[PDB]
This record gives C-alpha cells, sequence and structure tokens, in this order.
C-alpha cells in the first residue's frame, strides 16, 4: 500500500561530492528517511585512518627533524588527514621514502596494489634541505567514528595517531515534490554527500539502510 | 648514607622498570602514566625513594637533564 | 647536600572535555556542560552543523 523508494540518480559533482536521489517517497517518509540516513551516515560509516607513524630517528612528537620544514606534531597532524582507500584487509602498512628539497606528499608514499591515495596532492611535509631525506612506516587501519589514541589500549618511535575513520564530511537533505505517473502526493529526497573520496556514494546510502533495517529488526518483531 | 639513583629497585618488578635504563633513568620518547616511575632512587634505610609521575598525569618524556656535584660520579646516562 | 639532580619534562595533551571553561573577548564565559555527537548538533540549509 506503500510505494516505496527506488534510487534514481547519482550525480557525482566532484570525487568527494555527490547527490543521490531517491524517488518515489509518500507524505512524511521523504523527512524520516531523510533524517534517519543523515544520521546513520554522520556518525556510522566505515573508513581507513592513519593509527600509527614511524618516522626513522624520531622518538616523539615533541622534536624536529634535520632538514624539515614542519615539526614531528604537524606532520603527525598532516597525515591524521591522509584519504585512503584499501582494499581486501583492515589494516595496511605503507612505506614513504623521499629525498631532496621539496613538497613530499601522498603521492610519494610507495604505491601498494591494495591501497589507493584518493587525493595524491595532499601534502605530509616539506623536505628543504639537498641532503635531507625522510623515511616513515604509516599504518592504517579501518574502523568507523573517533577513536582517540589517548583511549586505545609498542616501542620508543611508535607514534600514535587519533583516529577519525568516518568518511564522511557533511549530509544534507531536501524534500521535493516529483511528478509521479499520476499521483501528485508523492516526493523525492535529494541527499548531498561530501565525503572525503574514500566511500562511494552508492555503498554508503546502502549501508545506512542496512543499519537501520538492521536496527528496526528488535521492533519488527517486539518482544 | 648517600642517596642511590640506579634501576635496582627492591619490592619492583622488572615489568615496572622496562622504561628505565642501566642507570636508572626514563628514557626519551618513553610514553609514562600514573605510577610510572621516571628515575629509581633507593634511599638506605634500602626504602624505595624513586620518582614516580604523579596519578593521572600520562604524558611523553620529552628531556632529561642530569646535574652532578663536583667530585660525584656521573652516571652512564649522565 | 644534593649529590645528584635529575629532571624529567613531562609532556601531556590536554583535549577539550566537559567541565573546562571556554570564554570570549566579551567576557561571555562559561564551562562546557556537554560534548555533543554531531549529528545531534543544530545544522542549516546547507547541512553544516555548529
Amino acid at each position: 500500500e506503500f510505494l516505496k523508494p527506488r534510487l534514481v540518480d547519482i550525480e557525482q559533482v566532484s570525487s568527494t561530492h555527490a547527490k543521490v536521489t531517491l524517488e518515489p517517497l509518500e507524505r512524511g517518509f521523504g523527512h524520516t528517511l531523510g533524517n534517519a540516513l543523515r544520521r546513520i551516515l554522520l556518525s556510522s560509516m566505515p573508513g581507513c585512518a592513519v593509527t600509527e607513524v614511524e618516522i626513522d630517528g624520531v622518538l616523539h612528537e615533541y622534536s624536529t627533524k634535520e632538514g624539515v620544514q614542519e615539526d614531528i606534531l604537524e606532520i603527525l597532524l598532516n597525515l591524521k588527514g591522509l584519504a585512503v582507500r584499501v582494499q581486501g584487509k583492515d589494516e595496511v602498512i605503507l612505506t614513504l621514502n623521499k629525498s631532496g628539497i621539496g613538497p613530499v606528499t601522498a603521492a610519494d608514499i610507495t604505491h601498494d596494489g591494495d591501497v589507493e591515495i584518493v587525493k595524491p596532492q595532499h601534502v605530509i611535509c616539506h623536505l628543504t634541505d639537498e641532503n635531507a631525506s625522510i623515511s616513515m612506516r604509516i599504518k592504517v587501519q579501518r574502523g568507523r567514528g573517533y577513536v582517540p589514541a589517548s583511549t586505545r589500549i609498542r616501542p620508543i618511535g611508535r607514534l600514535l595517531v587519533d583516529a577519525c575513520y568516518s568518511p564522511v564530511e557533511r549530509i544534507a537533505y531536501n524534500v521535493e515534490a516529483a511528478r509521479v505517473e499520476q499521483r501528485t502526493d508523492l516526493d523525492k529526497l535529494v541527499i548531498e554527500m561530501e565525503t572525503n573520496g574514500t566511500i562511494d556514494p552508492e555503498e554508503a546510502i546502502r549501508r545506512a539502510a542496512t543499519i537501520l533495517a538492521e536496527q528496526l529488526e528488535a521492533f519488527v518483531d517486539l518482544r | 648514607g648517600p642517596e642511590e639513583i640506579t634501576a635496582d629497585i627492591p619490592n619492583v618488578g622488572e615489568a615496572a622498570l622496562s622504561k628505565l635504563d642501566e642507570s636508572g633513568i626514563v628514557y626519551i620518547g618513553a610514553e609514562v602514566t600514573g605510577g610510572d616511575i621516571l628515575v629509581g632512587k633507593v634511599t638506605p634505610k634500602v626504602k624505595d625513594s624513586s620518582l614516580r609521575v604523579p596519578n593521572g598525569v600520562s604524558g611523553t618524556v620529552i628531556d632529561v637533564q642530569v646535574f652532578t656535584r663536583d667530585g660525584v660520579e656521573k652516571d652512564k646516562r649522565a | 647536600g644534593v649529590l645528584k639532580i635529575v629532571k624529567v619534562y613531562l609532556a601531556v595533551k590536554r583535549r577539550i572535555q566537559p567541565g573546562d571553561k571556554m570564554a570570549g573577548r566579551h567576557g561571555n564565559k562559561g564551562v562546557i556542560s556537554k560534548i555533543n555527537p554531531i549529528e545531534d548538533m543544530p545544522y542549516d540549509e546547507n547541512g553544516t552543523p555548529v
């Protein structure tokens, strides 16, 4: 008796910005699904985040490295913003080796078949000396939510990075009148999502709907 | 007698002294939490007078300075 | 009487939490009562939360 929605369009505005159209929707269902999906997308989407760094010759973040523009703290903060999509495993170790003057960016990370750098232009640090060289081992783990390093339950030199696993950055939804075959009371939901580029928008929508359905399974047979 | 700074502290397990060096002074860069020993010191009676991290002051060791009186054999850490 | 002094410097990251004191430049001071999840905070038509 209810007209169920369909995924009808996915407008990839940019690599990290997309719009997903759900149609048709009954009265009231547009806002209900909009808010439910917005909350689930903002809180529950899994992603890959940098969790551990090992820079050669570095003992702690509160130190400098000769020939490097940034402090170790700022390098770690830059690595925290590194957006990576890992395929086929929940944990990977990337290697970064660079020498000579120039910006050390995400494109300089040693290529791995199962790892993809969505934004190669992400600057990690800057080498300012001809003889300066930087070598680091970056641990990337899969997770969801926000896991601070302080709350995580190791030799000296392994620097813990706060993990913000969520790939979703901004969620907006709009409910607009959708021209139905005959009916004029149906609507459509346009969900605009801005991410870090590591999640497929259709994958995100299906993941959020699956989470909502699994959470509803308790209510569907109440006891 | 004189107070001794050393890694040989009585009534403590080896796990509690893993962050100390041979001299008994915490390594640079060690991640310490409340109760962890920074400088192992024994006062003769020996009793445990080692400097410990204050409770809930978990932090990183970023610098260690040693000041030695004249005529005193400075340790290997020094 | 001092044989030896060992000074250890401990560096700690204090993250913001309820109970911490915040203020503007206008005398508007306050204490944080809750760290609200992002999906619970007020947001505008573009989906941007405050």
